[PDB]
């Protein structure tokens, strides 16, 4: 069975909080290939693009400042 | 000579009509705006 930490059970969370985030940013990307400056995907290119660059940023702190916590509480131990 | 004065006229009038043809497709021409203001749109790719 595939093992998950408190920290990997988050950024479980955060994956399966957005449904096809990566998808639908490679079908953007994909379509944006082809037709650059048509509308109704530029803006979603940009849109799907600044979503995906928050959703990792937010995924990053968010198990960085958990580390911090869990590191303080086991280093406290002594 | 007024009969070919009216047709010098006439010819005259065509001819004149360089100011109500070109002049006006001088800045039809300028639809190009259509490429070049939606060439400023990179801006919804940054």
């Amino acid at each position: 069975t595939p093992w998950s930490g408190y920290l990997d059970d988050v950024s479980a969370k955060f994956d399966t909080g957005v449904d096809n985030l990566q998808t639908q940013v490679t079908e953007a990307l994909d379509k944006l290939a082809a037709k650059p400056s048509d509308p109704a995907l530029l803006a979603a290119y940009q849109s799907k693009l600044s979503e995906y660059n928050l959703y990792r940023n937010a995924q990053s702190n968010t198990v960085k400042v958990f580390k911090d916590i869990d590191a303080a509480i086991i280093q406290n131990f002594r | 000579k007024a009969q070919e004065e009216n047709m010098k006229t006439t010819l005259q009038t065509l001819t004149q009509k360089y100011s109500n043809a070109n002049s006006l497709y001088d800045n039809l021409v300028k639809v190009l705006s259509s490429t070049i203001s939606s060439s400023l749109e990179t801006a919804k790719s940054f």
